[PDB]
């Protein structure tokens, strides 16, 4: 109950590597937030103002893992509804309504959760700028800063049509906005071209180290946000981008490190899993040039292990299994110690 | 006449001239007599590719049979600026500008058809006006043919007596002879 | 539980099943660890491990069905195969979602110890596509999460393994979009005019990403940590086949002919023919089916006629489609 | 004035000039004096249709009096190298660099109209200078001479020395007479 933000940023460290900035931000949000939906007494201060957050961040730094971790923390209902199947009503596709359906139906229809539950829309930057623009940002207007539902009934007349009023939950928002790093940098030094230019060091996963930092409304309006949209989101989130020091990091630092359970796997038959320092960076570089960054370490590591993963079974004896820059490329395969 | 061509792209069709659609493949096309309209554009062209993609590599096909030095010293001057490898796939004739340029291509991504041929000769210049302003105006043509027989040594990597030796007077090269002498890395035949 | 060892596993699958053995090997190690795992996890260091459901991709008469069979054929634990075109909304418009859970309840005999380890395996999940649709997808993916729901019979959900397979039409195109294309140049790699048109796009390479493009929900898409690759055929694969099964098509259809009387001879050399036939109609294994059904037909429409036709006698030339059946008819 | 053409694709309608809407079924023009611009169009439309498409054929339809042979060995070269068999079709006339562009095709895939004229020549070159410039430019253009035939000895099968013979003056061949000497291999009468 009511954790001070400082433990839950402890808590959520233990997983996420490296989003200091935004661990604050979003811990000092949901810490305000839930204090809301705590202080009801009558004196005059339930006027106050939920404030909904903007979580900005490339593919794969974060975001997602935040929305959930935290949900852990909450422990209540919590969802993810893509931005891109909603569409403005008179034409087919997902309907407005349809995002309170299905947050309620991780509630249990349960007037009390649904007030106390948060949402985690993602791929907003998708509705930019007749249909499928400016038509989806104005119906979604209204739902983020105030609206009642009208989820229809689960299994089972019209009437039966539950309500609830969308002015407690928090509607926090993720998005991958592509080309705000050229907004940004319109903002000062310009220039993209030329010999004295501040052209983009490269083409992989260093691009945008910082430049989420100085993003201001203007700029996302500019982007094709409705001027309205970006002021009912006071907040902005910032995300790195999780580079080849952040995945060297990430893959054995973390409590539910790939290299942890593939351990916990390994140490049943007996085989002590071990990882040379180099060979860990080898696969967090596949990862960037593949650009699948988290979600390429488990495949790329299933395509190193997995292979020994089905002889080990059959072997006895087996004390260790070394793994090697070498046996990360395709070059060598798993060092082994066949007996003892 | 261009003919126009679509890229038929996922986020939907546009119309690109021939040209320009090669361009997006960083590919830039050196063609006629070199001048500063023309040299120009190459500039645009490169420095706009960089920003884009400033590791991929680019490709500079030229067809030329020379023209101004200074226009052509902005271009070289640039391809070396640029962090960028640009390539060079000299196709049809390449004379003593168009060699230079040829020569200033990355190592190991100069290239050449079968039936190129590659010409050297001196800078040419043209001046009229009183003895003074022709000494003034004969240390300068002379000093940029230092520049230009350094530069060749550098890329080719042959002593500078050969390179003044031979640009004294026109010397057409194959694309097997330019190999031995340096100005290219590889005859390209057959994909 | 049988929980074998992976080499185990996949030499006693491959004796029924031949060309599948790439995928195996994933889904053999992938299976074993999930039976093993939980069973005994004897509280492991920092637990994080989630269900380790694998997933089945594969076109039609690629031998999902087949694979699911032998995979349940030495299970001693229940499979419960089910559809998800026959699950529709909550007891609503018609049948409910809990059915999947009702046919877990036939195949475990009512037994909490054998539900427990029932391996809950559906196929055509493509069907339920969003676009009843997507409202299916969530009522389904809510089981999926581990969620002990009775049908009534309390059933155990947790640590229910999910081999589900559907031959997703349109999955090809959306990785091949994913798919970088060359460029224009003479010293530039074009490697081709498509690029999904040589090997199974779809079964080579795939990221949870590509299943969110196809149009089903990310939740349900990223809930597999594991992934399976079926390859369509292969031409060596498909002369064994001919006569694998204990009633192959080339077995029945002489046995047919045997009904009558008359014995259906067939030559090595037309079997190689036959197969290239199948892979131009890119129909799968059931295809051939049809090449034979047609061919056989003169000969179906031929030894009726003539009486005492001891055998018949196929040739190359006769699946080249020039020669007409030797009639072998004799005394 | 060129006119418009529409294509009405499913997706939706286009519009694209007669030109450009020949280009999307991979067929080139290459129409009066071959130089240096018009030839790197070719060039770029014969790179831009193996990317399309590097198996499906190109038919490269041929109506010129020749030109530069720079400028055509760029094309004869890019020809060759790509992957894609590139047909020819004569139109009516090619005299020096037309037949080498049109015996540069595809084997089998060379064809002439019913009417079209075929000539043969050598390269005509033209140079003033002192007497050492004069020698250098005349072995190269003697070196061209020599590098041409063996193109067309290559393509038609006859012996250099047939070549040589039939070069020195002009020589126009019909359509009958240039599938016996392998300039081409089928007269297209009708559909
Ligand atoms: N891998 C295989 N090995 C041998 N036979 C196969 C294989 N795959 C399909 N078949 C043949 O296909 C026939 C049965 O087809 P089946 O109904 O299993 O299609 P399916 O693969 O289940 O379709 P889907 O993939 O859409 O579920 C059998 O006659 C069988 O011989
Ligand atoms: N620091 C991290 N530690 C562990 N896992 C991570 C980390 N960053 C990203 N991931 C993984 O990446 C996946 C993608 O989620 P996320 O990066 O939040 O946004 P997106 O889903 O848009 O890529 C998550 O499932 C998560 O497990
Ligand atoms: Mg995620
Ligand atoms: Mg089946």
């Amino acid at each position: 109950k009511l954790p001070a933000p400082k433990e839950i940023r402890t808590i959520l460290d233990q997983y996420v590597i490296g989003q200091e900035r935004a661990k604050k931000v979003l811990a000092v949000a949901v810490y305000n937030h839930y204090k809301r939906l705590n202080q009801r007494d009558k004196k005059d201060d339930i006027e106050l103002g939920k404030s909904n957050i903007l979580m900005i961040g490339p593919t794969g730094s974060g975001k997602t893992l935040l929305a959930e971790t935290l949900a852990r923390l909450l422990n209540v209902p919590f969802t993810i509804a893509d931005a891109t199947t909603l569409t403005e009503a008179g034409y087919v596709g997902e309907d407005v309504e349809n995002i309170i359906q299905k947050l309620l139906q991780k509630c249990d229809y349960d007037v009390e959760k649904a007030q106390m539950g948060i949402v985690y829309i993602d791929e907003i930057d998708k509705i930019s700028r007749d249909v499928s623009g400016e038509g989806v940002q104005q119906a979604l207007l209204k739902l983020i800063e105030g609206t009642v539902a009208s989820v229809p009934p689960q299994g089972g007349p019209q009437q039966e049509f539950l309500q609830v009023d969308t002015r407690n939950i928090l509607f926090i928002c993720g998005g991958a906005f592509a080309g705000l790093e050229r907004v940004i940098q319109n903002r000062s030094a310009r220039g993209g071209i030329g010999f004295n230019a501040e052209v983009r060091s490269q083409e992989m996963g260093k691009k945008v180290g910082e430049a989420f930092k100085e993003v201001e409304p203007e700029d996302l309006v500019k982007f094709g946000l409705i001027p309205e949209f970006v002021g009912r989101l006071p907040v902005i989130a910032t995300l790195d981008e999780l580079d080849e020091a952040a995945l060297m990091q990430i893959l054995t630092e973390p409590k539910n490190a790939l290299t942890k359970q593939y351990a916990k796997l390994f140490e049943m038959e007996g085989v002590d899993l071990e990882f040379r320092p180099d060979a860990l960076k080898a696969v967090a570089r596949k990862a960037l040039e593949r650009k699948t960054g988290a979600r390429g370490l488990r495949s790329i590591l299933e395509g190193i292990l997995l292979d020994t993963m089905y002889e080990i079974p059959s072997q006895q004896d087996v004390s260790k299994v070394v793994i090697d820059e070498s046996v990360i490329d395709g070059s060598s395969q798993p060092l082994m110690i066949y007996e003892n | 006449l261009v003919p126009m061509v679509v890229e038929q792209s996922a986020r939907g069709e546009r119309a690109y001239d021939i040209y320009s659609r090669l361009l997006k493949e960083r590919i830039i096309f050196l063609v006629g007599q070199v001048e500063d309209y023309m040299a120009n554009l190459v500039v645009a062209q490169l420095l706009f590719l960089e920003a884009e993609n400033p590791e991929k590599d680019i490709h500079l096909y030229i067809n030329s049979p020379g023209g101004s030095v200074t226009a052509g010293m902005s271009i070289y001057d640039t391809m070396q600026f640029i962090k960028p490898n640009v390539s060079t796939t000299c196709i049809g004739q390449a004379c003593s500008m168009g060699a230079l340029l040829l020569a200033g291509g990355a190592a190991g991504k100069r290239y050449c058809l079968p039936h190129s041929r590659m010409m050297i000769h001196q800078p040419l210049g043209g001046f009229q006006g009183q003895a003074s302003d022709i000494e003034i105006h004969a240390k300068e043509i002379l000093f940029i043919k230092e520049r230009l027989n350094q530069i060749l040594a550098h890329h080719t990597g042959q002593p500078l007596d050969v390179i003044a030796r031979d640009t004294d007077r026109d010397r057409f090269m194959s694309g097997d002879e330019a190999v031995k002498y340096g100005l290219i890395d590889k005859v390209m035949t057959q994909r």
